[PDB]
DNA sequence: TAGTAACATAGTATACATAGGCGCTCCAGGC
């Protein structure tokens, strides 16, 4: 239904995300910076399996999750993007179908480049950057070795549309005329 | 950085310099943004210059760095009477401002204005009431860590002609993570003790 | 932080453009705990600006440009200045006061002495225009100053000396790659406290190889070395072995393998050789090594021209990271390369000083050449071995090629060194510069007009003055004033004695004695008015009399016996440079760039020169004594005798006669000639008379302009010459003189019809004013030609201040003498190649000839045209 | 000095006569023009009109969304020195939002300075 | 709203040159 729209230091000051279930929201915002590194892995080519296949220097990789061995690997599209608004920033990490919308180009297309024109993959990666989408995402905190981590899941982007939002500016100066 | 936030050319040239802090008077501004039209643009041998104009004051210059060599984007120079969308940090040289651009875009949807004019005012409305709310001896001291000291041992065992990589200097430190060998291999090659041979993951020892 | 901080200062930087009113500095510091000494940066900012402003005697309008009948006051001055100056340069903070000055330069409409008013503001704010003019005052002084000399000046640093501060600081962040850093907040704090001994530096020199790739166009560092001295003192002699460390490395270039078993016989031989893969590991194995060891003093062979270039071009090439380490401060944008002359290259190794031998060698001693070979040759007494650049590739097959490189790179490194240490370039440069005053890097550098500049305006800052401003802003050039005096000569050849009398310091003592200066020479081509006699020392005799008593002490220390040849030959050229210096700082005032031009202060130098040789000739003269040469301040007198003791009774009663005249002003015998052969003005040939007493005396050669010690004319006419002109000397009778040249003419022409002489003793050296590419008519131009030819056809790039060698050729093409010229290399690789005898028997040799034998009967240009067989008639 | 150097306030249809002799930016709907070409009407989307003359005829085709700049004359007309139209073949554009930007610009015209406020 | 990984996260323009003086021969080439 409606989206909750919230700044992210609204979200962070309230808290979302440290119940025993998590919390979904989604908003505007603008890239500032992304990770090229350590992004693309080698996924199982089974039919709706994703687990990291692991090479044995053969040729042959072999998935822990089905326990068989294939010759052939498939790309699958794993992001970590620099989300920022007018107010705060944060971290959040993509999958395959969200990080194809960004980027906008298919992953056994970026299988060519990377091995053949670095130059061109960079320039693909460069210029992508500063461009705004709504993102739904949702946040969840999970403690390892005793500290509290805030981790962001996005899974869905949209463009971003004029009407309602600038209704939603609107409505929302109004509101903030009376306090 | 930390956030960009969407300003008009007149508050631009109104902030003000403190201790090499632009502040548009309560209002702290690193990275900004701005939707105008071109009015001239002039061509250098390596920098692109254009006139830039949001009819709030008069028209401000834009510096675009762009590498000669790089013949994609300079030979695509916008044409006048066209509305743009500009992102980048300003500069301040000697009383008058400057624009860094980071990028630029010509703009499609036409109803980005008022909503960019939008974002101005309540985003500067917002950060301005949140300033406004209250309560807002000569040694070289040498020394190297444990952790560094195996890092140099590490990358000092190795037989290789090219040195080690990341790769195995992952997987022979499984004690601690990757965030830390990457600021003991900086510190490292600050200080000399150790250079890379081929590519930024290749390391050597220099004394060996 | 604790109290004071005391260290020793050795070079300077600043930038007015990024970090305004900053200084740096960088120079060394003792730690007790280590008992050493290590590096050290101190940044030191907040510098004002200095502005005088002149006030008026009447206000005058600048619309109508008349006079309102208002009397001024300092207070009219002050409101103009804060209510129009301030408001519309928009100056914000300021302090301003009073002051007292004196005025001597070349502005007019100034007095002497006046009442100015001092602005002080700091420099982030706008500069006024160099031409104000207001209501109340006329003009302004010390617009743009920089801050690196008002901070030189207000706190009278003297080049390198130990400086204290107080109450340091800490940086927030590194700046520098020195090990020790701090922070002062004014120049207030900054003291000197220098009276004690200079602490010892640490010197590297080094050398590289270089290789063309055929496919890429480039050049490429296959191989380097360098050796390093840990405690080379500054100021005692130079330590015996110069170098304490070595290292060398070595990579192929991009596709040539290293020949097998390259390894085990390193490991066999034992040599500390570090082997390479790609060049990019050599350049960071090279700046590893570099930071590591931190040198003070970068010594190598065409530094500036060639090497550092390359080194920049390849580092930026092959995108190596921490290209800033050949330095020490913190940058990443690289200027640009190449640019004026030298300012890319000297802002990239800031911090560390660079030393270049052969602009040393070219300051200090005169050679035929300068390259490496002639250097090695003349200073020491060794042969260098070259390899050529089209080998290079071929000795990749065998270990013992690259063993072989490897061993004569660092043999050129120590030659290098050697050249240095011999030279004794360190202290000299250093004793230069705490007499002037400005950066020692900048003397080291070169040139002479910087060094009079500073110094003078040393000496009027501290006596309360006020100097002029900066100005905004090839082949010798026309006259512009009278010079010196040459007097008529007596050609011909003497025989009975010659004496010679000389002045000492003639310039200076003129300036000395005159009391000639800018403060008192009242300056409205006229020669000006001597000055009243009655005043005192200026600022520029006293300057004069420091520069030259400096020299006298040298000569006592020389006149001492029993001394090494070394330490003499070192002594010499000291003294030698102190000469130089002072006459510099006399022919300063004619330069009409200089920040003190003023033509009229050397015309009366000058003629008050002439003037004096003038009386000298008639006094003498008036002793019913023959004078038959002079130049400008020396007397040649024939005595017409034998006696040894006559002669030296009469040089010393006119030495008396004459030095009872003057005051501070000086004459001396500068030697005794047994026979004289004179041919033309500065032209002729001697035996000086050396006295070693007990009963005997030694006669050695001397010549003077003659056509032997010029550079362009071939060896086989030096050699013929100076044989004749030694028979000439000779005590013989004369037809035994005309038949041994006859002789010795006629074994010449046999031996040079017969082919027999060495192809060496061809060659003609010439040198280039301007860059090859400069010259209109390289048509008719023999060393313009072959030098582009060497430069189209490989590398070295012959520039301007370089010799260039040729012969010249039989190409069977029937074209003038002069468009056949060859390098030797091409003379020795092409088949249709020899050596034109016809030209080189007639217009090398005779003319010589010709000109030596003219004042002697007997000997005519037909004679010897015939002797030589040149086809007679 | 030439108008390009002064500030332009965004004024619709509603406040015409309290900015005489003010540079002023219009924007809007294009009804009709006159023969001659000297001049033409503009709709601020709000059903209400505004005139707009130019001291030479116009050589061009118009259509579809324009802005003028100009001034406010004694007759509460403008005198434009420039135009330019705006572009329609890909996505509408609603006057309304724009409308009530500029009355919330005057709302608070603290934040949003015109001129150099010091 | 399963499946994914591993564990924190980056500065970059530019602008600014030095160089002591004059006097007295040599050569190459055209007129
Ligand atoms: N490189 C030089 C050499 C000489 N001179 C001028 C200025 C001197 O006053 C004059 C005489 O030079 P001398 O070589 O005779 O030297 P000095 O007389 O100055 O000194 P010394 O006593 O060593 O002969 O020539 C000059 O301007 N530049
Ligand atoms: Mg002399
Ligand atoms: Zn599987």
């Amino acid at each position: 239904s409606n989206t909750n729209w919230k700044t992210l230091y609204e979200v962070k000051s309230e808290n979302l995300g440290q119940g025993d279930k998590p919390d979904y929201f989604s908003s505007v915002a603008t890239v500032v910076y992304l990770r090229k590194e350590n992004c693309m892995y080698q996924a199982c080519p089974t039919q709706d399996c994703n687990k990291k296949v692991i090479d044995q220097q053969n040729g042959l990789y072999r998935c822990e999750k089905c326990d068989t061995e294939f010759p052939n690997f498939k790309y699958r599209m794993i992001l970590s993007v620099n989300i920022a608004d007018f107010q705060e920033n944060q971290w959040v990490t993509c999958f395959q179908e969200s990080a194809e919308a960004i980027l906008g180009q298919n992953a056994a297309y970026l299988g060519e480049l990377k091995d053949k024109n670095e130059q061109a993959f960079e320039e693909v990666f460069q210029n992508a950057n500063f461009r705004s989408f709504i993102f739904r995402v949702r946040v969840k905190v999970e403690t390892y070795n005793d500290e509290s981590r805030i981790k962001a899941t996005v899974m869905d982007v949209k463009p971003v549309d004029y009407r309602e939002y600038g209704r939603r500016l609107v409505m929302s100066i109004r509101r903030s005329a009376l306090m | 950085a930390q956030h960009i936030v969407p300003c008009t050319i007149s508050q631009l040239l109104s902030a003000t310099l403190v201790d090499e802090v632009f502040r548009i008077g309560n209002v702290e501004i690193s990275q900004v943004t701005i939707v105008g039209i071109i009015r001239h643009a002039e061509k250098a041998p390596t920098n692109i210059v254009y006139k830039i104009d949001d009819m709030t004051a008069a028209p401000m210059d834009v510096r675009q760095w762009v590498d000669t060599d790089d013949t994609s984007s300079e030979n695509t120079v916008v044409p006048p009477e066209t509305y743009v969308k500009v992102a980048g940090h300003l500069r301040s040289f000697q009383n008058k401002k400057s624009l860094v651009a980071f990028k630029i875009m010509p703009l499609e949807d036409m109803n980005e204005f008022t909503t960019h004019i939008l974002e101005v005012i309540n985003a500067h409305m917002v950060l301005s009431k949140a300033n406004s709310q209250p309560s807002a001896s000569f040694m070289p001291a040498n020394g190297l860590t444990v952790a560094q000291n195996q890092v140099l041992n590490l990358i000092k065992a190795c037989p290789r002609p090219e040195g080690l990589n990341f790769q195995d200097l992952k997987n022979q430190l499984k004690h601690m993570s990757v965030s830390s060998i990457k600021q003991a291999v900086d510190f490292l090659s600050n200080e000399g003790h150790i250079y890379s041979t081929v590519d930024d993951d290749h390391f050597k020892s220099t004394d060996a | 932080e604790e109290q004071v901080f005391h260290f020793y200062w050795l070079d300077a930087y600043e930038d007015q453009y990024n970090q305004p009113g900053v200084v740096f500095l960088f120079g060394k510091v003792w730690i007790e705990s280590a008992e050493t000494h290590v590096s050290c940066c101190v940044m030191v900012k907040n510098i004002e600006r200095t502005l005088y402003f002149l006030p008026r005697e009447m206000k005058i309008d600048l619309n109508t440009g008349k006079e309102t009948g208002t009397p001024i006051s300092m207070k009219d001055v002050y409101e103009e200045f804060d209510e129009k100056i301030a408001t519309k340069y928009k100056i914000m903070k300021f302090k301003s006061k009073p002051v007292e000055k004196n005025y001597a330069f070349e502005i007019p409409d100034v007095p002497e002495k006046s009442e100015y008013l001092e602005v002080k503001y700091s420099a982030e704010m706008p500069q006024l225009p160099q031409d104000l003019k207001g209501e109340t005052f006329s003009h302004v002084f010390g617009t743009n100053t920089s801050s690196l000399e008002l901070f030189l000046m207000n706190r009278k640093i003297k080049g390198p000396c130990w400086l204290e501060v107080k109450s340091p600081q800490l940086l927030n962040q590194p700046v520098s790659w020195c090990k020790v850093e701090a922070m002062a907040l004014k120049p207030d704090l900054v003291n000197v406290i220098k009276d004690v001994s200079p602490p010892p530096l640490v010197v590297m020199a080094f050398s590289m190889k270089t290789m063309q790739n055929a496919k890429n166009h480039q050049n490429e560092i296959i191989a380097m070395a360098a050796l390093v001295h840990h405690s080379f003192a500054l100021d005692k002699a130079a330590p015996k072995p110069p170098f304490q460390s070595h290292f060398c490395v070595v990579s192929k270039p991009k596709d040539c393998i290293f020949p097998y078993a390259f390894k085990e016989v390193i490991e066999k031989k034992n040599v500390k050789v570090e082997v390479a893969a790609t060049e990019r590991t050599l350049l960071g194995f090279f700046l590893a090594k570099v930071h590591k060891i931190d040198p003070d003093i970068i010594v190598g062979h065409n530094i500036y021209g060639f090497e550092l270039e390359v080194l920049l071009q390849r580092i930026n090439v092959c995108k190596a990271p921490h290209w800033s380490k050949i330095g020490r401060l913190k940058r990443s944008n690289m200027p640009k390369l190449g640019g004026r002359s030298g300012f890319g290259e000297r802002n990239a190794t800031c911090g560390r000083m660079i030393c270049d031998v052969e602009i040393s060698a070219k300051e200090l001693i005169r050679c035929k050449s300068y390259h490496l070979s002639e250097l090695v040759q003349q200073i020491l007494k060794t042969e260098r071995v070259v390899i050529p650049m089209e080998n290079i590739q071929n000795m990749y097959s065998e270990s013992s090629q690259l063993l072989y490189l490897l061993e004569h790179t660092w043999k050129d490194a120590k030659f290098i060194l050697q050249i240095m240490c011999e030279l004794n370039v360190l202290p000299l440069a250093l004793q230069i510069t705490n007499i002037a005053g400005n950066i020692m890097s900048r003397t080291l550098m070169g040139g002479r007009s910087e060094r009079n500049e500073f110094l003078l305006l040393h000496a009027f800052y501290e006596n309360n003055y006020i100097v002029p401003d900066k100005q905004i802003f090839k082949g010798r050039k026309k006259a512009a004033y009278a010079g010196g005096l040459v007097l008529d000569p007596k050609v011909g050849f003497y025989d009975k004695f010659i004496l010679l009398l000389d002045f000492n310091s003639l310039y200076p003592s003129i300036i000395q004695e005159f009391n000639i200066c800018f403060t008192t020479v009242q300056r409205v081509e006229q020669i000006p008015e001597l000055p009243d006699p009655s005043l005192e020392m200026g600022i520029l005799p006293r300057e004069i009399r420091k520069l030259v008593e400096r020299r006298k002490q040298v000569k006592q220390l020389m006149k001492q016996q029993d001394l090494n040849p070394d330490l003499i030959l070192q002594y010499d050229i000291r003294q030698k440079a102190l000469k130089l210096t002072a006459n510099s700082m006399y022919g300063c005032l004619g330069f009409s760039y200089s920040r003190f031009y003023a033509k009229p202060l050397a015309a009366l130098v000058t003629y008050k020169g002439r003037e004096i040789l003038m009386h000298t000739k008639e006094m003498v003269q008036k002793m019913n004594l023959e004078v038959i040469y002079g130049d400008t301040d020396s007397i040649m007198i024939n005595t017409n005798s034998t006696n040894l003791e006559e002669v030296f009774k009469l040089g010393n009663k006119v030495k008396s006669e004459v030095n009872k005249l003057y005051k501070l002003l000086e004459i001396d015998i500068d030697g005794v000639f047994k026979s004289l052969l004179l041919l033309k003005k500065k032209k002729y040939a001697a035996l000086v008379v050396e006295p070693t007493s007990d009963g005997n005396y030694v006669t050695k050669q001397e010549l003077k302009g003659l056509d032997i010690v010029r550079r362009d004319w071939c060896d086989l006419a030096k050699d013929t010459g100076n044989f004749v002109i030694g028979q000439i000397l000779s005590d013989q009778s004369r037809d035994t003189i005309v038949e041994n040249i006859q002789k010795r003419l006629i074994e010449i022409g046999e031996n040079v019809l017969n082919g027999s002489v060495p192809v060496s003793q061809f060659e003609i050296n010439k040198a280039l004013t301007k860059d090859p590419q400069d010259y209109p008519d390289k048509k008719s131009l023999p060393h313009v030609h072959v030098a582009l030819w060497i430069n189209s056809q490989g590398g070295r790039k012959v520039k301007a201040g370089d010799t260039v060698s040729y012969v010249i050729c039989q190409d069977g093409s029937n074209l003038t003498a002069s468009q056949r010229a060859y390098a030797p290399e091409q003379l020795q690789k092409q088949d249709n190649l020899t050596i034109d005898t016809q030209y080189y028997l007639a217009q090398q040799i005779h003319p010589v000839v010709a000109r030596i034998c003219e004042p002697i009967d007997g000997i005519d240009a037909v004679l010897i045209a015939t002797w030589l067989g040149l086809d007679p008639t | 000095v030439d108008m390009m150097d002064l500030p332009r306030s965004r004024i619709n249809a509603g406040m015409l006569a309290q900015f005489i002799d003010k540079p002023v930016c219009f924007v809007g709907r294009l009804e009709k023009i006159h023969p001659t070409g000297k001049m033409f009407i503009l709709s601020d989307g709000e059903g209400k009109n505004g005139t707009i003359e130019l001291m030479e005829p116009l050589d061009e085709e118009i259509s579809g969304i324009v802005e003028v700049v100009g001034r406010v004359t004694a007759k509460a007309t403008i005198l434009c020195t420039s135009y330019v139209q705006f572009k329609e073949d890909s996505h509408p554009f609603d006057l309304g939002l724009y409308n009530e930007a500029v009355k919330i610009i005057h709302d608070f015209p603290q934040f949003y300075p015109l001129g150099i406020v010091q």
